[PDB]
């Protein structure tokens, strides 16, 4: 006799002129399983950050005090809307861009550029909020200083830093705008005020804005904040009058590579794999998949659909 | 099945209410290259499975026929 | 700027309670940047100090009156009103109202007016 | 619990010299945090010098003062008629101890 | 006997990849090339039509364009290339595209007094007509904003404000001008140097005017900007301003939930329904492929840019 | 033949003189999707027809043989 | 700022028209912002109206001289002209220019200096 | 047509006084369409009052003017050597109906 | 083999350092259409030289059938 | 008798899908892998070749380029990549990109005197010269606009007008000056405080200068900052200026009538006539695939990353 | 602002070299825009100039004396100094250090002190 | 080699009157690229006026000059007890011979 036979297994596949023809031991190439669990990388473990901001983090948010340093990492973990974020209203300028750069960095350190015990004419201390408390007393940010008039006065600011070490560092600052001018004069003495900040590509200057405006969070005024770079030659220059509010801490980075933010509440697991998505981890060897468009790492592709079984069998 | 494959696309999003425009760029871009690769693998399983199924049946009449 | 007035009852049989109210004109008492705070001064001695309630539910007591002594708030009408418990015959006190800055923090500046309790079977 | 001395006890002036009404404390406090202020009858005190030496809007040149660390004093330059009050000491701050003096007093010689 | 053959007829003549002319039979199509070239309606919600105006002419109160008042609800917008009237005033409206992309798909659009023109004692609001801007021979102005000047001989410092009080959100539009040179500016407002500044909860600005020489279009040496905000039902908006203020008397409603994109050309209306539109005309085809125009709103088949998409399946 | 299709691409022309780049990006992402799909649907069916008239080309003998 | 300056025929015989110019230095004809008009004085009389013209080729008159009464405007030689037909013995008078702004109208501000014209036979 | 008439005829007044000059109206116009002049033999008449009572640039303090609703009234302070003429009240506006007045006129006592 | 074709696709990097996100865009739509040609190009070879060898041997027996 | 075979002794092998190592006969391959190291035409038309110089260098004559002083029309650019002259005077150039999309295909380029340098009765023109610009080693400075400087101690107030009476559009370049501090002011224009004003029918412009302290760049602690615009052809352009201008000189003259890209590569020149370029070398194939380089400048061939495109038609 | 100060040796045999020094304060030799040049005086004689050096390697000279001349700069210690050769007995120096503008080229108008070199046997 | 002589060899006036040194030249200079100075004895001269007349920050509003081409002059209108010096002509300028001159002197008559 003649012909081959089979008498096993069931799996209906479809092709392009039929749509029902019972294939045995076929196989499929979509990724549809998945561990629920947030795992780590290749090598360099993730960054989990729970309920605060980019922002809040790098800035000292007394909320999020936990969160001291971590050496470095790949990608970053953060809950949609996070409670804490800003105490203080106000916006940080190029948000985005700081948070594209912040992913994928190979060397992450806190150093002391500025002492506190270098403003010999200046006021420290007294510079704390109501809308950023801390154990039931009025606190503020830990890696700037608020200042204010000492005496009487507010001496103009006349400072520069050198960067001796052998890599760039992230300088952040910011200003002040008041709520009218019976306020300023409470703070800084001077009526009209001005900052400028200027380096070897850098130019700057800025004046604030003084009128009413609404209530979030029980404050009426608002705050901005700025950030740069410079080389293992560069100086960086500081003067100003007035609604100043001067850096503590700097940031030593390496820079090497880019990445995205992963926005997820999933729980922390212990895997190795090459691609993650907001909802669980994949070791993925099929070339298609319908978990979750979004992705870090290299991931097969998306194509909507439930049903990719070519495989082969007989009759 | 590892014919051609793709390296390290990060995807995500990162726009504010001002700058709707590239946002839809972006949106517009991810749906045509779903419809592409949705197009692709479909008809590539449907005429895979064709040709694997009458492989599976001229070979054996062949076989039956080499007795002459 | 603020201004306040307090008035409130006079006499008060022993073991009982105390009841002040505090208006505030001007600014609302959902300012966020104020201490509002009270201080009491025995006559021929001098003065002391309560607690204070600022932004929030966050409040503050000396360790003297600690027990009976409660502050609390309300947006409505826009008064702070202070409930003293267990009476004594040393609690006479002409309660003030104080108000301070919490950011860049002078000394205490706007005040109230006064008004004398008097406790007694 | 920081108490607060106020070493004069009375003084006696004729218009013309200068005080030197004094502050001492227990513990060692800023400079920052204490301020003086001044009592007249009825109303209430005011402010008259906050910092450790800082006067207040509207207060008069007259009115200086001087100290640190633990040992404060106070002047008032020139005596004018106005001036006969009852004046006392604060250690306003974030140490939850808000604790003024005993007071002094100043009449007429 | 034999088996085939049934072919008799007919001439469809298609091509393959290894032979380029055989005659099939019955063939058939995928490709969109017949078209109803008229202007029709999408779903049942009609869109909207402006015959010769502008977005910014409008939305502003063109005193040319009077018979666009009642706008319900729409899902896109027909604007006639090159408009005429536009805005009969020179000058610019910030952000203009991103205001275009928004407005179109509102689902609730209508018009509301905040507030009104006996809410300004102390100013002129009569006083405010320029001849660029013509109604019937006699000098006109804008309709949904107001233009002040000094009505003594001053112009007090305004501070006003406005709390949303509705269930919906509002969008409010403003603006300043450009004197020409200083002898203007004391004829209409006394004071050489003046701002605006406008705050809300999310929102902060400061601006001054600029005082140059520049050419002539319309018969006017100066300029106009204007801008635009959307507020919360709950949030409030603050106004201050020296001098150069266009304030405002009319601000809309609106509910969202959608985008979509504005329609280029000029042809007839219609009766009719579908799904997408083309320039040119309407469609209602359900093969996959089409030839017409490349811009399209709504769900449409491909574009390929061919004429000869014959599949077929006839024997012989 | 409705197997595959899209969704709600809303397209147009929305950019002022001091945007050409982004404008160029536009265009050279739309003239992209014509070639991948101009090449796709025209060659689809010249595979599609030629498998067809095979398919009758081989009917047309194997019920002739049938008969045996 | 404009300076004006008119010139014309002294003596005019019934029945026929009659013609004027005015000549500006300073801006040009082309301003877009103004009101050239035209102004009668009969001598022993009071003011009246002829009717102006503005940008563009819009135009008003008088309801008493309608029929008989035209301004035209020139580009090149920054002119405006006023031709008056039908001219009867009660039409002898000094004749002015005027101008006046559009926006923020405040009168009538800049005059010609005037001219006689006297119809007889 | 809004006739408008000045109610004296001829005023002779000795320098120091004050004139009640007053023009009324047929049909009540605004008070922000109304203007004075001052009309001198030989030369056009310029601009004295606009408004209802704002005073035009380079005009002395001393001029003056109020009224609103169908009766106006000027009013100058001081009588000076210089003051002499003939003054016409004007109705301009948008109600393309531009109509002067009879004037009227001030001379020595 | 000119079947389909392109025109004119000028092409470059113009773009600012505070301008990384449009770059980025940029960079995975050149990837993207890489994979799609490099897909299309590897697999039309594969399928073709196959069937090339269909008519190339099948026409081999049934021109030896002919001589019946 | 038999059928098939004539089996010849090339050895070409290729893969498949379900096999992969065959024996072909007279292969044939549609990848495209080979080329011609050399820079030339394109359709005709020649490109501009700058060796040592960036484009903002050259339009704006950089004293070490000198060479250019004249070039007709053409189709792309060659800039070397990290080239060194650049601008010599630290600073930046608004807008760099828009303009170096812009300059890319022109179809006729020519240099006008719009403003001659006797132009300037009370100001002086002879002693604006830096060290960062030498010269055979005297100092000197760009050659396209002119930086002026006090006279007797003053700096009127410049203005001055341009009104275009060719049938061609222009490029016109000006520019501000950032001091040091509140001395090197004095020293130069008079007046403490400066702006400067620039105004078209369609542009509105007001600008005013940085003073502070920064770092040391080729010796100079200052920087400058250059504006471009184009105007119509009956338009004007107006300027006014209190101090710190950097006038124009020339000015020039364009139609357009596309756009290209600018090529980056070191490679020599050479004679030949493709459609398209590759920055490595030269390409004229007509094979639909190739494997050099992505960037490219014309129609070009698609780009698939592979090295064994090979379809061929051969027997067993 | 600048000054200078130059010092040096003093007498020198005939037939050999010479050599003086100038230290500068306030801004640097890296300025980048001064010309640093130097200026002779035989005495009871008028001025003569010698040659500059600025920024970069540059330099010119005087055709009298071009020959035996070199100027010279070194940025570790501020200072700039020079060496004349083949000196003669008309090669009495006193030697200026002066500075000048090279923008908006003024006078020259900040120079040192002066010092005296005699040479003899 | 641009030679400058200048005219005057010796002057002797008494206070109060005016003094016309003059500075010749073999080429015509231009007039902005001429300077004045004043040696005093010991220290160095030092700048009066640059280009033709421009004064130096400090002179005081007593010395003028003019001249173009190539006779330029110089003026101390009035006289002081200071002015005892001897003053010297330059020709700064680009093209590579700075050139001084020999010196004029004054003294008291």
């Amino acid at each position: 006799c003649i012909g081959y036979h089979a008498n096993n297994s069931t799996e209906q596949v479809d092709t392009i002129m039929e749509k029902n023809v019972t294939v045995t031991h076929a196989q499929d190439i979509l990724e549809k399983t998945h561990n629920g669990k947030l795992c780590d990388l290749n090598g360099v473990k993730p960054l989990i950050l729970k309920d605060c901001s980019v922002a809040g983090w790098l800035l000292g948010n007394p909320m999020c005090d936990e969160f001291i340093r971590v050496p470095e990492w790949s990608y970053i973990v953060e809950r949609a809307n996070p409670a804490n974020d800003l105490c203080f209203p106000g916006s940080l300028n190029d948000y985005e861009e700081l948070k594209h750069m912040l992913s994928r960095i190979n060397h992450f350190e806190k150093i002391q550029i500025i002492p506190k015990s270098s403003w010999p004419n200046h006021e420290t201390s007294l510079g704390v909020s109501a809308a950023c408390p801390y154990q039931g007393a009025p606190s503020f940010f830990r890696n700037v200083v608020w200042l204010i008039k000492k005496n009487d006065a507010y001496p103009t600011i006349k400072i520069s830093y050198n960067n001796t070490n052998r890599e760039d560092l992230l300088i952040l600052w910011g200003i002040h705008h008041s709520n009218n001018a019976e306020e300023q004069t409470n703070l800084y003495k001077n009526p009209i005020t001005y900052i400028s900040v200027g380096t070897s590509t850098l130019n700057q200057r800025l004046a604030p804005k003084i009128a009413t405006r609404s209530q979030v969070n029980g404050q009426r005024g608002r705050m901005d904040f700025f950030w740069t770079i410079l080389k293992p030659d560069d100086a960086i220059h500081f003067e100003s009058n007035g609604n100043f509010i001067a850096p503590e801490y700097a940031y030593k980075i390496v820079k090497k590579g880019d990445s995205t933010i992963m926005k997820s509440g999933v729980e922390y697991g212990h895997c190795n794999t090459k691609c993650q998505t907001p909802v669980g981890a994949i070791n993925s060897s099929m070339p298609f998949h319908n978990i979750h468009p979004l992705t870090i790492g290299e991931c097969p592709k998306y194509v909507k659909s439930n049903k990719l079984v070519l495989a082969t069998g007989l009759r | 099945i590892d014919k051609m494959n793709t390296q390290f696309e990060a995807v995500g999003r990162e726009f504010n209410n001002l700058e709707r425009r590239i946002e839809n760029l972006n949106k517009k871009m991810e749906d045509g290259f779903l419809d592409v690769w949705t197009y692709n693998a479909e008809l590539l399983v449907l005429m895979e499975n064709e040709r694997t199924l009458d492989f599976h049946d001229s070979n054996v009449k062949n076989l039956y026929d080499k007795v002459r | 700027q603020v201004q306040l007035q307090e008035s409130g009852p006079g006499l008060v049989k022993p073991s009982e309670t105390l009841s002040l109210t505090c208006t505030v004109s001007g600014d609302s008492v959902s300012s966020g940047d104020y201490f509002w705070s009270w201080i009491r001064q025995p006559p021929g001695k001098g003065l002391e100090w309560i607690g204070y309630i600022f932004y929030g539910g966050n409040t503050k007591y000396n360790p003297s009156l600690k027990s009976r002594v409660a502050i609390s708030v309300d947006t409505s009408k826009d008064q702070f009103s202070l409930k003293l418990t267990s009476v004594t015959a040393a609690d006479t006190a002409v309660y003030y109202c104080a108000t301070s800055y919490i950011t860049g923090i002078q000394g205490v500046d706007y005040w109230g007016q006064g008004t004398l309790i008097t406790v007694s079977s | 619990e920081i108490v607060l001395t106020q070493s004069p006890g009375t003084l006696s002036l004729s218009p013309g010299e200068r005080a030197t009404l004094s502050c001492r404390a227990s513990q060692s406090v800023s400079s920052s945090f204490l301020a003086w202020y001044q009592q007249k009858p009825g109303q209430a005190p005011k402010l008259l010098i906050y910092g450790a030496s800082s006067r207040a809007t509207g207060i008069p040149d007259r009115f200086s003062g001087s100290g640190s660390g633990t040992d404060f004093t106070l002047t008032i330059s020139r005596l004018e008629p106005e001036d006969f009050a009852v004046y006392y000491c604060q250690q306003y701050g974030y140490s939850l101890t808000w604790t003024f003096g005993q007071g002094t007093k100043v009449e007429i010689k």
